[PDB]
């Protein structure tokens, strides 16, 4: 959402951190923005495939 | 800054931003503390990174300049020793920058005070955290300095698996925790004030949250804990 | 590829397009060899991150599906295990890649013929370069696959302090250098078809060029040597 | 070249490499594109400040 985006995917101008399904929630993220970009947001309930897709986390396996 | 306020006009005076230049002019990237006139604290992941950087002090609206700033360039870098980069996780999360001017002290600008060597504070101490970051995950940065009260959660407490477990270790501080209030992209680099017999000091410097988010139950802001590396800090500057 | 032409509708069967998961859609990022029915040849920094990339054979026109194409995934990289990404002038630059699936060969897809071990040209042999990358130095990339005529420049001249010096190694190989013709960003990877007593063979994966620009006097192209890897490659293949 | 670059800075979306005053002619450039920016070029004859602004190669000392 904003022109490159592919679906369930953000554009943002402070990137945080994406998280695949099966990682643990005890795992770090520091508090500096990243590089703007086509953000995949665990805020918004969000996990990234493997082969770099963007899905729900419900749907996760 | 999830959850908090606006602050009154230089209120925090030892607090500071941290800028990169970019196109035409200069971006915020992150926060940190002045020891000395010609001396700042901050975290070591907020300049492992080659730029051209710059200091303010006396700061609180960023899109304005409203008479009590100060600019000076970053003449020198020292990161501790045992930092690693791909492991936040183990610790060392800071760094010292010397300035290549001496700053003039005056109501707006004033020295941060630091604990005795070795500190520890009890369970649900008072604190508060100072910052330019997001007002809420995937939020926006801020304009002017928030503040939020966000209160000790202990070792044992902290460490345990309802909590973060083995992430966390006897060098780090915890605060927080309630799914309200917390710390927030573009607050890295500290600080976190203190109240101690009724006297405030700089007890921890931001480094962490989880990845789910900002404001998330159970998992407390985490910082490094400034009493743990007192050692360190005089005798770098004392040689230099 | 500055200074030249595009190419006759099939005419380079090998050569592959590889590209990586950008939103909606897939990016050209370099060029490679196709040299088995699940191998392809290409450079060791094309590949170095995480990314999720797949190729296509018997390629023309990026912009459109003409009917000749086939769409495959990556499944496995190897690189070098010398190369060092803080410095391309040292060499190694070279990688494998495995395939999910085998390609049917066929008039439009076929494999590249490799040199006898050892091989070495004489100063001036004649080769072409192909490729998608830009058409001129700061320009844009081609829609359309471009070829250059680029005769070769001896390790003896090439090494000398009026060319490259002490950058160039003797596992590479130089071609070009009038400052009118040469390969551009978006070129990396690929191939270099040389002649030799009536037969086109690869002796070379397109590594660098100059920071000062594309084709520039006395700064020929740079590609890693194809025939000094040889056994390496014929293990790599075998064992996995 | 877009709004936010500065003095004799030019967007693109094929970034190449930069050079301060002082270094030689014969180091490399890899063959890849990088991310987008606001470029200080060679190839329009620029160079990089210790500082970091762009300016003409002829004002080096």
């Amino acid at each position: 959402g904003q022109e490159s985006c592919g679906p369930n995917e953000v554009w943002t101008e402070c990137t945080g951190c994406e998280m695949k399904c099966g990682p643990d929630e005890n795992t770090p993220c520091p508090l500096m923005c990243r590089r703007p970009s086509c953000e995949c947001s665990p805020g918004r309930g969000m996990r990234r495939t493997n082969d770099g897709k963007c899905i729900p986390a419900s749907q996760c396996p | 800054v999830v959850g908090g306020t606006e602050a009154q006009r230089n209120s925090w005076p030892s607090q500071i931003s941290l800028q990169y230049r970019s196109g035409s002019s200069w971006a915020h990237t992150c926060g940190g503390t002045l020891i000395r006139q010609n001396w700042v604290m901050t975290a070591a992941h907020c300049v492992d990174r080659e730029l051209t950087f710059r200091v303010v002090v006396g700061e609180h609206n960023l899109n304005q300049n409203d008479g009590t700033e100060q600019y000076v360039g970053v003449q020198k870098i020292v990161v501790h020793p045992y930092w690693n980069t791909d492991d936040v996780a183990a610790g060392y999360d800071i760094a010292l920058l010397r300035l290549a001017q001496s700053v003039t002290l005056n109501s707006y600008v004033q020295l941060g005070v630091l604990p005795r060597a070795g500190t520890i504070l009890a369970n649900n101490s008072p604190c508060y955290i100072t910052g330019w970051g997001l007002t809420r995950t995937n939020g926006q940065l801020a304009q002017t300095l928030q503040q939020a009260y966000l209160p000790t959660v202990d070792y044992a407490i902290c460490s345990s698996s309802s909590y973060w477990g083995s992430t966390v270790k006897n060098s780090m501080v915890c605060a927080g925790g309630d799914g309200v209030r917390s710390g927030c992209q573009g607050d890295s680099g500290g600080p976190l004030h203190c109240l101690v017999n009724g006297q405030y000091a700089v007890h921890g410097v931001t480094s962490f949250v989880s990845r789910l988010g900002c404001n998330v139950t159970r998992k407390p802001t985490v910082f490094t804990r400034v009493s743990a590396y007192i050692s360190w800090i005089n005798n770098v500057i004392a040689s230099n």
